[PDB]
Order: structure tokens, then C-alpha cells, then sequence
């Protein structure tokens, strides 16, 4: 048990697990943290990648995946390298991840780090994947996915004993976060916690709907940079409830996106602005569109048209891109900017109650969790309170376990 | 009594004891037992028991049938007690061994019915009615009932157990006004204080608490000096047996200069040091409420009431018993601060306040517990760093602190306090993660701090420009109770500062009067009522949204609407308009048409209140009446006179009576005064001004409903 | 760490309702209710037996209102404002939208009977509705970081629930009024295998095993084909709507032409109480009503709404049509002593109106109790489906509990309590 760690990011991990004879590489998603060093669509916005210098991929056997938010690096791992193993994942996961992959490439061919990939790779990558359901035991050790409740297809993986928890929620619609299924283990890898540990989600949901309805009630336009799948659904089930309860009347909801029709499986879902959108475009309106990073996509067009008036408003909900640095290339600015990070993950008051119920022996988390946050360095509760102390790791490290 | 009820008594007594009919209704008995008290309290009782010799056979059957219900027994015991309250009836009820048979082992005491707490509560409340004269005093001593009450003061029913201790206190104080009864009681109490289990000690300390306070005669003074040695020896065990009962004794003793004149203040002073951090508070505040007290004691009282706050103020950048509790756990920390802020708030409005009352230091200690709760404090120790992890996001401590910070504004102080107070208040409003119950208190604290400042100076207008952008964000919250709370703030603020050129410049400059008007169509009915009231106020001040397109929008709600809350909120607005004076006849005529056609009793009642206001401004006289008949008032007042709601009929009765008076000191006045005289009003007023059950609550109709069963009528939900 | 329960109300009774539960370290109150038929401080529970401590906010941790009936929620504006209490009040979503109208409609009766001595006002019902925290079915919510509650589906009214309380190893489920027969209106109660330490059920229809739905329609049909008028005294919400949907159906399926009338004045949930009804499980022949045409000769059906023939429309209408052998009244509920609707339901036919008058009553008088509670079969069905460690009975009659207590004791082989009004009950964990 010598856990090679290829990426240091706490939310988009990359961990290789060495065993007696098997090797497992779980949760191999990209790091969009770098695509906003560049300028919007003077170069090509280039992406990061897990540090493959630690070990070759021709030795990796299997590649597990929990959820779609960390899969976009699957091309670089199974196509450009000599990877010749199988890949397991869940049915509603790959159905969604395929959708996000088509959006990204569509945005970029419109006109160590590596350039972006093309439609050729993703099809061959999304081919050699074997799909499973919850509790369907798979052999090799005997890995099996469970229910985390974070996203639609989002599974924790218990290897056999070593448990693995990444990006799990407890505030729910999906299948509940099971807890009895992952106790009595030797070690327990725990990654993917919330990144806004202080503010509750329910506060920020009421903060999204309130800044929205405050603008459209005053004759203004609201731009919401979001993904086509993920948090956008919880915004809409809350926005529908808000409109019915608070009484917002007759405001369009233009969900324009290159891949939007298959994205739902009075929200009009036009495919692009070049088309019948410019004709049926009534203001004041709301447009869930673009890419969160603001470095490409349709939002770059909207961000320029409306950005010259104090009545309009842009609201950020992706708790991954710092909205202050993702917005600098547009200054000077007159349009209000609001940060309303909706994040539904395991809070620190929630993770401890888990441990005092699951009761593992050893736990392992990145450096950013065994230390209080960089803002509230004094707050000692915003940290994994476990006994015995948790074995931390960093980027490009080899633990002993 | 009266002839209608009298002739119905013999049948009543027959059905109550008969074993074939179903058991009588428990509610009916209670409503019947209350009737007898009314009769006997104003007349003699022995005259009654002869004039109607059927009640005795009911009492006499109680110890013969051996199969009475469980609830007819209870009725009879309380009935035998309420009759034998006068000495004449107490003896007259003994020829045949009736009273010593009911409250003795022959009666419902020795049988297999002393198991239902209804009979026991009836036995105790039976004695308490008769124990009011010396003849009964001898009855309680000899046959033995004080020995029985001692066993009832341990019962498993708080309703019985606590009514027994209220009987010992009644027997004791009656015995002396030592005598026979008193000497046995004080012995059992004094023997209970020396017990080993808590329930026995609590039973004693509750008999003592009622003694001191209900009787200050100098025999009580002798009792305190004899028991003080044992009472003081209670603060020596590992757990003090009954702390909240112990504390309540010291306070009822202390608030009497008699008892306080040497061993009292020595125990009190020692209690403050040995009681835990759950009762030390309630005792330390009781001290500060008193005028007479050793100054060395109060200085120790106040200093143990401020101790939890003093620990927070030092563990943040600007006592082991306390520092342990605030860190022991989250429940105990939030527990100790919520009680301390409640106590220290019941203390401020008092004239016997401690002095000097620290104002500047308390506020700074209250503001620094709102930031810890909010989450933006700054530690200065490891106990301050542990405090941020506990108090952060605790709604119970944030509600307690926000009520206190609102109280700490009625004492005049420097403006440095106000700037520091509003600064932390405004942070609670412009913040996510404040619950709808915290936003209701932040909005109530912000209002007392504004209306208590030393036009509008140089600093208030700046806070306003910072504020109204936060009010716009709250009128759009996704909860009806927050959009409602922000419309009662905008109403009260505009009710005071409505005529200040500064407030009208910061209001209209923002988008508040436009959001306040798009809420006349909120789906929730409680927010239409608040929006209508705010527009009514905002338009009396001349601050309409940039004047009669409102009266057209309000009059639409009064007619075409679903709920009652907006409609009765519209009527209060139209009345305030007419009385203030914001074509008058056409106004009153249009409104009194939608009132009379309405279906709610509150909208019609305010209609006549809108008429009174208009009637007064009118009452040369011939047109005054002609105008008064043009609006249709007489059509309104007469229809409401014979109405299905007695509260609506009184308002119209009081209206015409006020109209029949003014029209005397001064169609035609002559003819209309006939129509006013033709119908009776004083007879109408006397009928309307009575309850709506003067027939169904009468003793006549109460009696008939008990002996005239035999229909379909069991108990279900309302 | 024992559990204590004190039936401060509804112990061997169906009047007040209040149950003070003390799980290992938390106190909880359930169903703060009322008692019609009185006019003084006796209509409310006795909270003094709780306030022999610090203030209520310091003692209690939450309040839980099962459904919107008045014997289960009618002392909330009093307990929360006059006694004084600031804290969460956990209803469901329809119960929060129906309570403010029922409490405002009963306040019309109290202010009429001259009984507002110690009573809440219309401003105090609003401030009490703001302390409420609505919940969603099957959606666990967090109280005090250690006290976890969760609702279920009960039935018997729109909005009712069956709460569950958890402080860790200990658990108490409080089944309010619930049904097990899958009625054609709401449904049957369902609870999952939780196995709490206690189950606090009710025993209204203890010793009792769709005849009523038909017999109602037949008697209206038999009295409307003879030129007679019907009168149905009913409260604003609750049973008034489950009859309108019943008459509206039967009338299009028979193509009748008689006018139906319905008006409350405080609300139009005749078409909004249905809006909340759809997420749980527009009229043609039902118009509005006024005093104008309560005397035009012709067949009719009326839903007047001052309640169980209290003072108001119902009493005034019934006072007119009383002199006719063809008319009838239907009492679709339980009336309490001290009201016109109680005498009529049992015997008396010669009332007395204001003055020395005597009104002779020749109409028909029927009693179709449309309540929907559980029964001996259903209660046994739930205790098995719930599998508790002890059962406690409230909200019933004194004897029907005693008989039912034996069957649950013997058949299911578990200890069942039957606590009186005020008797604490301890059971170890
Ligand atoms: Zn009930
Ligand atoms: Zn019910």
C-alpha cells in the first residue's frame, strides 16, 4: 500500500494506489485552475494535467471514477499515453460527462501543460468504459461503488479493506449517503470537501434568488455563468419554487448552450445566440450560459454587451474560480458583480460526526485539511479533528500507509 | 335559586346515581359544580339543604351504591365540601355520619377507586373547601387526614401532589389564628429537610416557600429561626438536593424586612459561592431586585452576574468555574450566555439598578458576542480560539444578544456608542446566513438605536445611504416572514422621520418606494397586508412612488380579493386617510359600499368606524343630514343593527345612539328622529352588550342537557 | 438517561392536547392544543407545571404541531406570546397555511362569547406564525445539533404528519391523528421500520370495526327532490371542502339543477386549499352565497360557516328554516356542550331564542360523522409495522383505552401504558 499522489488539488484529485499486484487510479479529472491565466477568445487557453512524471501509465491497471466534475482529463490518460486497461464508472455519470466534454471542445475549436483535445479522442475514450450500478460488486480485490448523494451519478468506492470517499454530500433528490457500508476498514481515503466551509448552502441559495429578483424587478439583465449539468439543476428547482412562492412574474429564462437539448434529461433552451435567439430576445431576462471560467464560450459575448450599465448584474455560483481574478480582463466595469457560492458538500461539522459513526482506524487527506483555512487560521474547528492524527500528503508524494 | 331550576333538581339527583344511563359528561359536571358555588356564596346554605331535600340522598348514595362512576364520585366530594363551608351546614351534615363517612375509609378512600387521579384531586379539593372554620379544624385532627395528605404529597401525578402541598399550607395557617394540627405538620416538614432522597426534600421546600409570602404574622418569624439551621445545612452535600426550590425559598424570605432582621444573609452569601453555574444566576438577580441588602453582598451579586461576559471580552482582541463552562461543550456555552443576557436585560429598566451601571463596557462586550456568532471576530488566546468554533452560527445566542443590544439604548450615552452599535447591527442585515428570526430582531434593534440619537445631524444621513440598499435586498427574500418584517420597519421609520428633508432625500433616491408597491400582489396574504399598510403611511407623508392611482389600486383589493387580511388592512388605511385629511363625500360613499357588501365581520366593523370619523366632521343642519344620507350611511347602520354577529351590532348600536343624541340638541330631522325613536335602542343595547350564550350557559339550560339524553349523542376532534 | 413523558393534556380525554417529552437531555412539546366548551383560563393547558424553572425558551427545545385541528394547535398564539416563548415551531407546509385562518375564525367566537380575558389577538397570531419553521415529508431537519426530527405521512386531514424524534440511541415517534384505511380522499399512514423506544399513539376509534359516503348522498337526494332545503354547519377549512368535491361529482353524474352555495368571507381556499391538495395526493355547480337569497323559495344546499351552530350565519339561517317539515340539517362533526348544535343532536326539539320565545324544531336532523381515524385493526397494524419497545395511549376515552390496552399487551406481547392527565411515565433505555 504505497499511495502515489499525482495531483495536489483538493477537489479535483489524482491518486494512484499500489497494491499486491493491482494498481488503481481513482478520480482522474483535470484542473481548470490554469485556463484563466491566459486571455479570452493573446494565446490559446491551455489546461493543466496530473503530474505523470512520478510513474508511467503503462503500468496502471484500472481507472475508477466517482462523478463527472472530475473526468475531463480522461482523454489525456487513456489516449496520448500507453494506457491499456479498463475503466469503470456509473451509468448516469458517463451520460453527463460526455455532455460536458462536448461543450468544452465546442467552445475551443470555434475561433506540464497540454493543449485541448478534439472530438476524436473523447469518443474512443468514452468507448472503453464498463458501466455499473450501485452495489453491483465488480471483481479484479473486489471493488464496488456505493451511493454518495452528491451528484446524479456519484459513487464512493470501497476496495477490499480500504475505503475511499470523494465529493460526497449529506443535504440531498439523489440516492442517500450510505454510512454503514464503509465501516470496519484499515485505512480510509477522504478527499473532496467543501471549499466555502463557513457559509451554509441554504443561505447562499436565498442569496442567489434575492440578488436575481432584485435586478429583474428594476429593469435589468442577469447573467449567470454556469455549467450545463451539476449545480444548475438545483438552482432551477429552487428558482422555480421561488418564482411560485415569492411572485416573480413574466421573466424569460434563456438557457442558451451548444449542448442543451440533451442537457435537461418556462426555460427556453436555444442552442446558440447565432440563430433565432436574436429575434426572440425579450428583456429583462435571465441567461444561464457560457463557461464558468469566463475565458471562452457564449458568456464572453454577453459579458461585453451588458457590461456597460449599472442596472445589469452577473452572479457567480461555481465555488472553484476566484471571481475577482476571473473578471480582471474586463475592468473597467459598471455591471454589479455578486459572489453567491452554492456548495453542497461535507462540512467540517458533518465530517467529524461521520468518523464518530463509521469509526475507521487511519484516515488520509491533503495538507489543506489537516490545517485550518488560510483565511481563518485561528479557527481550529475548520479542520479534520481525528484521532489518531491523519496522514497528510502533498503533490507528487509517496506515502507508506 | 329560581323556580325554573328548582323543579328540575329532583330528577337530576336521580339520574346521576342511577346505574343504567351512560355516565354524565365531565364538562357538564364542572359547569354544574361551578353553579352551586354561585348560589351558596351569596345566600345561606343550611336553608338550601332543607328546602331541597334531594341533594343529601345523592351524597348518601355515594357510600352505598359501590358502583358509581369515576367522575361522579369526584363531583360529590367537591359538592359535599362546597356545602360544608359554613359552620351551620358543617354540623347539620353530620347527623347520620355523612361527612366523616365521605372523607373516611368507608367512603371512596378505602374502596378500590383510590387509583384514578380524578377522585384524589376531588378528595383534596373537597377538604380545601370545608377547611375554613374551627369546627372543621377539629375534624381534620382527630380521625386522621393530615396523615393521609402526607401520602398524597408523593403522588405520581403533579396535579395531585402539588395540590396537597397547597392544603398543608391552608391547614397550617388556619390552625393558628403550638396548637394540635400545627405541631404535627411542622414536625413532618422539619423531618423531611433531613431526608436523603431529593423528592422528599423538594416536598418540604415547597411547603415552606408558600408559608413565607402568604402570611407575615409574627408566628412565621419564629418558624424561620428554628428551621434556618437545617436549611443552611443543605449547602453541604455533593449535589445540593433541590436547587431551584432551594433558591425560591431564599428569595421569598429575603423580600421581607422582618426575616432579614442575621442568619439569612450569611446563607445567601454562601449560596452564591457554592451553587453551580445553572442556579447562581437566578439567585444573583433576585438579590439585585431588592432595596435592603448589605452593599458587600450586592457587589458580589453583580460581579457574579457579569462573570460570563467578562471572560469573552478578555479572550478577544479589542474565573475557573466560568472558563470551564464556556468550553465544556456547545450546549453549556450557548446555555450560560443566553441566560446571562436574559438576566442582565431584566435588570436595566429598574430604578434599583446597580451603580455605577457600566454602559460603555457592556455594549463593547455585547458587540463582540455578535461578531463571534456571525463569525468575524479575532481571538486572543486558546479559549478565545475555541470560542469561535462554538458560538459561530448559534441562533439562540444571536437572538439573546440582539434583544439585549436593543435594550442598551434607553440610557443616554456618548455618540461613540451609537456609531459602534449601528455598525454591528447593519452587518447582520447585509449578510447571508441570518435566519428569519434573527432578521426580525436586527430590524427591531436597528429601530430603537435610530430613534434614540442625541435636522438629522452629520452622521445619520450617511448610515441611511448604507441602509436602504440593504432594505431592497430584504423585500425580496424567499420567505414571507422576512418581506413582512421589512415592511413594518419601513412603516415605523416613516411614521417618525416622515417630515425630515434628509430622510425624504435618501428614501426617494433609492428603489424602495417601487419595491414597496410591487408587493401589493405578493401571493402570501400576510405580505399584502403589510404592503398596504406601508403604502398607506408612505402616502400620508407625500412620498408616493414617482397620488390617486393608489386609491384606485387599494379600492380594487377591497372588492376583488380572496383573503380577509388585505381587506381589513385596506379599511384601516382608508380610515387613517379620512381622519388625517389626505370630494370627501364621494370617497366615503364609494368605500361604505364595499364594506356593506363584504362577508368578513372585521371589514364591516371598521366600516362603522369609518362612518363615525366622517359623522363627526359633519355635525345648515339639513344639508349635513342630506349629505349624511347621500353616502348611504343610514342604509348601512340599519342593516347591521339586526345582524348575525354581535360585535358588529354593538358598533351600529353605539353609532345611532350617538346620532340620536346630537340630533336632539339641534329626510327631515323631525321625521328621521321618529324612525330613530320608533325602534328601541336602550333595550337593544342591553341585549347586544351581553354574551352570545346567555341561553346555553344558563343553569336552566345546563340542567336540561344532562337529564334529557337519549339521542344519537362520542368525543372527537374539533 | 431515561425517557419521561407527562400527558399535560389529552390523557384519557379528547379535550386539550399537550405532551411534554424529555428525551435524554432535551425537552420537547407536542401538539399544544385547546378545549372548546369553556370560557376562562381552563380552555388552555396548564403551563405553570413547566414554568417552575427558568423561562420556557430556556427549558424547551422545540414545539411540534401535528395537524391543524383546534384541539391540537389552538393554544399556540397564547403559549408563544402571553406565556412567552421564542423558538422553532415545526409544522408542515399546509398546516402553516391553514392554522392562521382557523385561529382567526375561532377568535370570532371567543370575542363574541365575551371570553377574551386572557386571550390572543389578531396581532398575536401573526407574530406567532413568524416563529414557525415548515418542514417537508421524509426530509430530516436539525435541531440543537443533537435533536433530529423527521416527518412522515399520516392522513386524516390535509397536512397531518407523524413526527419522529432522535437524540441518538433514544427515539420517540408521535403519531398524531392518523388513518390506516386507504380512504378515497387522502390515503393511509406509512412509517418505516425504525423501532423507537416509545410510540405515542391515539385511541379515538378504539372499540370499532363506505356506507357513510353513500348515506350522505341519499339523504340530500331524498330531501332535494321534494322541494326541501339542506343546511350544513361547517368550519372554514377541514371538512367543508371534502363535501363540496363530493357534491360536485355526484351532481354532474346525475345532471341536477339545484343551486349550491358556499361562502366563508375570510378566505377563498375553496379554490386554494385544493392548490395545496394536489402535491399531497375550478368548480361548476358551487357559487357564492349571501344573506340576500337565503329566503327565495326553492331547493338549496348551503354551507354556512360559524361552525357547530355557534352564533353567526348557521344559527341565523337554521333559525329561519326551522319551521318546515321538509328541510334538514346535517351535523358533519362533533359538537361540544354549551351550543345549539349539541342540544339538537341529542333530544331537545324546543329551544329558546333571545327573550322568552320558544322555537319549535320540525326539520330533520342527521349526524354523519365524517372523521377518519384509525381503528382496532389499524392501530394493531401500525404497532406491528412500527415495532416499538412500548406503546402509550392518549387522545381517547377512559374505557376504550382499557380494553385496547389488553389486546396490545397480550397479542403483540409488549408493555403498553395508559397515563392519566398529569402522570409522569418513566421507562429505562
Ligand atoms: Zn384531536
Ligand atoms: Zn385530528
Amino acid at each position: 500500500m504505497k499511495l502515489y499522489c499525482l495531483s495536489g488539488h483538493p477537489t479535483l484529485p489524482c491518486n494512484v494506489l499500489k497494491f499486491k499486484s493491482t494498481t488503481i487510479m481513482l478520480d482522474c479529472g483535470l484542473d481548470m485552475t490554469s485556463t484563466l491565466n491566459f486571455l479570452p477568445l493573446d494565446s490559446v487557453p491551455e489546461f493543466c494535467l496530473p503530474e505523470t512524471e512520478l510513474i508511467d501509465l503503462s503500468t496502471v491497471d484500472v481507472i475508477l471514477i466517482s462523478n463527472y466534475h472530475c473526468m475531463m482529463a480522461l482523454p489525456y490518460i487513456t489516449e496520448h499515453t500507453g494506457f491499456t486497461g479498463t475503466v469503470y464508472a456509473t451509468e448516469p455519470t458517463v451520460q453527463i460527462g460526455r455532455l460536458l466534454m462536448e461543450e468544452l471542445v465546442n467552445f475551443i475549436e470555434r475561433v506540464t501543460w497540454r493543449r485541448c483535445y478534439t472530438m476524436q479522442e473523447v469518443n474512443s475514450a468514452l468507448s472503453k468504459i464498463q458501466l455499473v450500478g450501485y452495489s453491483q460488486k465488480i471483481e479484479l480485490v473486489q471493488v464496488t461503488p456505493l451511493s454518495s448523494g452528491y451528484a446524479l451519478g456519484s459513487s464512493n468506492w470501497i476496495i477490499q479493506k480500504v475505503s475511499y470517499v470523494s465529493g460526497s454530500s449529506l443535504l440531498t433528490h439523489p440516492q442517500p449517503m450510505d454510512q454503514a457500508s464503509l465501516k470496519n476498514s484499515d485505512v480510509l481515503v477522504l478527499t473532496g470537501l467543501t471549499q466555502i466551509p463557513t457559509a451554509n448552502p441554504d443561505g447562499m441559495v436565498g442569496e442567489f434568488c434575492s440578488n436575481l429578483a432584485l435586478t429583474v424587478r428594476n429593469g435589468g439583465n442577469v447573467l449567470v455563468p454556469c455549467y450545463p449539468s451539476g449545480v444548475i439543476y438545483d438552482l432551477l428547482e429552487c428558482l422555480y419554487q421561488y418564482i411560485d412562492s415569492a411572485g416573480l412574474s413574466s421573466v424569460p429564462l434563456y438557457f442558451i448552450s451548444p449542448v442543451a437539448n440533451s442537457s435537461l434529461e418556462k426555460l427556453k433552451h436555444y442552442p446558440s445566440i447565432h440563430g433565432d435567439f436574436s429575434n426572440d430576445f425579450r428583456q429583462p431576462c435571465v441567461v444561464f450560459t457560457g463557461h464558468p471560467s469566463l475565458r471562452f464560450g457564449d458568456v464572453v459575448h454577453f459579458m461585453e454587451l451588458w457590461g456597460k450599465s449599472s442596472l445589469n448584474t452577473v452572479i457567480f455560483t461555481e465555488p472553484d474560480f476566484s471571481y475577482l481574478e476571473a473578471l480582471a480582463p474586463y475592468q473597467p466595469l459598471a455591471m454589479k458583480c455578486i459572489y453567491c457560492p452554492i456548495d453542497t458538500r461535507l462540512n467540517f461539522i458533518q465530517v467529524s460526526k461521520l468518523l464518530k459513526e463509521v469509526q475507521p482506524l487511519h484516515v488520509v487527506c491533503p495538507e489543506q485539511y489537516t490545517q485550518p483555512p488560510p483565511a481563518q487560521s485561528h479557527r481550529m474547528d475548520l479542520m479534520i479533528d481525528c484521532q489518531p492524527p491523519a496522514m497528510s500528503y502533498r503533490r507528487a508524494e509517496v506515502l507508506a500507509l | 335559586m329560581d323556580p325554573e331550576c328548582a323543579q328540575l333538581l329532583p330528577a337530576l339527583c336521580a339520574v346521576l346515581v342511577d346505574p343504567r344511563q351512560p355516565v354524565a359528561d365531565d364538562t357538564c359536571l364542572e359547569k354544574l359544580l361551578d353553579w352551586f358555588k354561585t348560589v351558596t356564596e351569596g345566600e345561606s346554605s343550611v336553608v338550601l339543604l332543607q328546602e331541597h331535600p334531594c341533594l343529601v340522598e345523592l351524597l348518601s348514595h355515594v357510600l352505598k351504591v359501590q358502583d358509581l362512576s369515576s367522575g361522579v364520585l369526584s363531583f360529590s366530594l367537591r359538592l359535599a365540601g362546597t356545602f360544608a363551608a359554613q359552620e351551620n351546614c358543617f354540623q347539620y351534615l353530620q347527623q347520620g355520619e355523612l361527612l366523616p363517612g365521605l372523607f373516611g375509609e368507608p367512603g371512596p378512600l378505602g374502596r378500590a377507586t383510590w387509583a384514578v387521579p380524578t377522585v384524589r384531586s376531588g378528595w383534596i379539593q373537597g377538604l380545601r373547601s370545608l377547611a375554613q372554620h374551627p369546627s372543621a379544624l377539629r375534624f381534620l385532627a382527630d380521625h386522621g387526614a393530615v396523615d393521609t395528605i402526607f401520602s398524597l404529597q408523593g403522588d405520581s401525578s403533579l396535579f395531585v401532589a402539588s395540590a396537597a402541598s397547597q392544603l398543608l399550607v391552608h391547614v397550617l395557617a388556619l390552625s393558628m389564628r403550638w396548637p394540635a394540627c400545627a405541631q404535627k405538620i411542622m414536625d413532618h416538614v422539619e423531618e423531611s429537610l433531613c431526608s436523603a432522597a431529593t423528592p422528599k426534600v423538594t416536598q418540604a421546600l415547597n411547603v415552606l416557600t408558600t408559608t413565607f409570602g402568604r402570611c407575615q404574622s409574627p408566628w412565621t418569624e419564629a418558624l424561620w429561626v428554628r428551621l434556618s439551621p437545617r436549611v443552611a445545612c443543605l449547602l453541604e452535600r455533593d449535589p445540593i438536593p433541590a436547587a431551584h426550590s432551594f433558591v425560591d425559598l431564599l428569595l421569598c424570605v429575603a423580600r421581607s424586612p422582618v426575616f432579614s432582621s442575621g442568619s439569612l444573609w450569611e446563607t445567601v452569601a454562601r449560596a452564591l459561592s457554592c451553587l453551580g453555574p445553572t442556579h447562581m444566576g437566578p439567585l444573583a438577580l433576585g438579590i439585585l431586585k431588592l432595596e435592603h441588602c448589605p452593599q458587600a453582598l450586592r457587589t458580589q451579586a453583580f460581579q457574579v452576574l457579569l462573570q460570563p461576559l467578562a471572560c469573552v471580552l478578555k479572550a478577544t482582541v479589542q474565573d475557573a468555574t466560568t472558563v470551564d463552562t464556556l468550553l465544556a461543550s456547545k450546549s453549556s456555552c450557548a446555555g450560560l450566555l443566553c441566560r446571562t443576557l436574559a438576566h442582565l436585560e431584566e435588570l436595566q429598566p429598574l430604578p434599583q439598578r446597580p451603580s455605577p451601571w457600566p454602559q460603555a463596557s457592556l455594549l463593547g462586550a455585547t458587540v463582540t458576542v455578535l461578531r463571534l456568532c456571525d463569525g468575524s471576530a479575532a481571538p486572543a488566546s486558546s479559549v478565545g480560539g475555541h470560542l469561535c468554533g462554538t458560538l459561530a452560527g448559534c441562533v439562540r445566542v444571536q437572538r439573546a444578544a440582539l434583544d439585549f443590544l436593543g435594550t442598551l439604548s434607553q440610557g443616554t450615552g456618548p455618540q461613540e456608542l451609537v456609531t459602534q452599535a449601528l455598525a454591528v447591527l447593519l452587518e447582520c442585515l447585509e449578510s447571508p446566513g441570518s435566519s428569519p428570526t434573527v432578521l426580525k430582531k436586527a430590524f427591531q434593534a436597528t429601530l430603537r438605536w435610530l430613534l434614540s440619537s442625541p435636522d438629522l445631524g452629520p452622521l445619520i444621513p450617511q448610515f441611511l445611504r448604507e441602509l436602504f440598499p440593504v432594505l431592497q435586498k430584504r423585500l425580496c427574500h424567499p420567505c414571507w416572514e422576512v418581506r413582512d418584517s421589512a415592511l413594518e420597519f419601513l412603516t415605523q421609520l416613516s411614521r417618525h422621520w416622515g417630515g425630515q428633508a434628509d430622510f425624504r432625500c435618501a428614501l426617494l433616491a433609492s428603489e424602495v418606494p417601487q419595491l414597496a408597491l410591487q408587493l401589493l400582489q405578493d401571493p402570501e396574504s400576510y405580505v399584502r397586508a403589510s404592503a398596504v399598510t406601508a403604502m398607506g403611511q408612505l402616502s400620508s407623508q407625500g412620498l408616493h412612488a414617482p397620488r390617486q392611482s393608489l386609491f384606485l389600486e387599494l379600492l380594487h383589493i377591497l372588492s376583488v380579493d380572496s383573503e380577509g387580511f388585505p381587506r381589513r388592512a385596506v379599511m384601516q388605511v382608508f380610515t387613517e386617510w379620512l381622519r388625517d385629511g389626505h370630494d370627501t363625500e364621494q370617497f366615503v360613499a364609494t368605500v361604505l359600499q364595499a364594506a356593506s357588501r363584504d362577508l368578513d365581520w372585521e371589514v364591516r366593523a371598521q366600516g362603522l368606524e369609518l362612518a363615525l370619523v366622517f359623522l363627526g366632521q359633519t355635525l345648515p343642519l339639513t344639508e349635513a343630514l342630506r349629505a349624511l344620507c347621500h353616502v348611504g350611511l343610514f342604509d348601512f347602520a340599519f342593516c347591521a343593527l339586526f345582524d348575525c354577529d354581535r360585535p358588529v351590532a354593538q358598533k351600529s348600536c353605539d353609532l345611532l345612539l350617538f346620532l340620536r343624541d346630537k340630533i336632539a340638541s339641534y329626510q327631515e330631522p323631525e321625521a328621521v328622529l321618529a324612525m330613530l325613536r320608533s325602534l328601541d335602542l336602550e333595550g337593544l343595547r342591553s341585549t347586544l352588550a351581553e354574551s352570545s350564550d346567555h341561553v346555553e350557559k344558563s343553569p336552566q339550560s345546563l340542567l336540561q342537557d344532562m337529564l334529557a339524553t337519549g339521542g344519537f349523542l362520542e368525543a372527537d376532534c374539533y | 438517561p431515561e425517557i419521561r413523558v407527562t400527558p399535560l393534556g389529552a390523557g384519557q380525554d379528547v379535550g386539550r392536547s399537550c405532551i411534554l417529552v424529555s428525551i435524554a437531555g432535551k425537552n420537547v412539546m407536542l401538539d399544544c392544543g385547546m378545549h372548546m366548551g369553556f370560557n376562562d383560563d381552563r380552555r388552555f393547558p396548564d403551563f405553570s407545571y413547566i414554568t417552575q424553572n427558568g423561562r420556557l425558551t430556556d427549558f424547551l427545545d422545540c414545539v411540534i404541531i401535528s395537524h391543524f385541528h383546534l384541539d391540537h394547535c389552538g393554544a399556540l398564539p397564547y403559549f408563544s406570546e402571553m406565556v412567552g416563548y421564542d423558538g422553532p415551531i415545526y409544522m408542515t407546509h399546509p398546516t402553516q397555511a391553514i392554522c392562521p385562518i382557523l385561529l382567526e375564525d375561532y377568535r370570532k367566537i371567543a370575542v363574541d362569547k365575551k371570553g377574551e380575558a386572557n386571550f390572543f389577538t389578531s396581532q398575536m397570531i401573526k407574530d406567532c406564525m413568524k416563529k414557525v419553521v415548515a418542514v417537508h415529508l421524509h426530509q430530516t431537519v436539525q435541531v440543537d445539533d443533537e435533536l433530529e426530527i423527521k416527518a412522515y405521512y399520516a392522513g386524516h386531514v390535509l397536512g397531518a404528519a407523524m413526527f419522529q424524534i432522535k437524540v441518538g440511541s433514544e427515539s420517540v415517534v408521535y403519531t398524531g391523528d392518523y388513518n390506516m384505511t386507504p380512504d378515497r380522499h387522502l390515503g393511509a399512514a406509512w412509517i418505516d421500520k425504525c423501532r423507537p423506544n416509545l410510540l405515542i399513539t391515539e385511541s379515538t376509534y378504539a372499540t370499532t370495526i363506505r356506507c357513510r359516503e353513500r348515506d350522505f348522498l341519499k339523504k340530500v337526494h331524498e330531501t332535494v327532490e321534494r322541494g326541501g332545503k339542506v343546511l350544513i354547519p361547517v368550519f372554514a377549512l377541514g371538512r367543508a371542502q371534502e363535501l363540496c368535491i363530493l357534491l360536485e361529482t355526484f351532481w354532474e353524474r346525475m345532471n341536477l339543477k339545484v343551486p349550491i352555495y358556499f361562502s366563508t368571507g375570510l378566505t377563498e381556499k375553496a379554490n386554494h386549499y385544493y392548490k395545496l391538495f394536489i402535491p399531497w395526493t375550478e368548480f361548476k355547480h358551487i357559487k357564492a352565497f349571501d344573506r340576500a337569497f337565503a329566503d327565495n323559495p326553492g331547493p338549496m344546499v348551503v354551507f354556512a360557516t360559524p361552525g357547530m351552530l355557534h352564533a353567526g350565519q348557521s344559527l341565523q339561517i337554521f333559525r329561519k328554516w326551522a319551521g318546515n317539515e321538509k328541510n334538514m340539517v346535517i351535523m358533519p362533526g362533533y359538537c361540544v356542550q354549551g351550543t345549539v348544535g349539541h342540544k339538537i343532536l341529542s333530544g331537545q326539539r324546543k329551544l329558546e331564542m333571545e327573550g322568552r320565545q320558544v322555537l319549535e324544531v320540525k326539520m330533520q336532523v342527521e349526524y354523519m360523522s365524517f372523521s377518519a381515524h384509525a381503528d382496532a385493526k389499524g392501530i394493531m397494524q401500525l404497532v406491528g409495522q412500527a415495532e416499538p419497545e412500548s406503546v402509550l395511549l392518549v387522545h381517547g376515552e377512559a374505557k376504550k383505552m382499557e380494553f385496547l390496552k389488553q389486546k396490545i399487551e397480550q397479542e403483540l406481547r409488549v408493555n403498553c401504558y395508559m397515563p392519566a392527565n398529569g402522570e409522569t411515565v418513566t421507562l429505562p433505555t
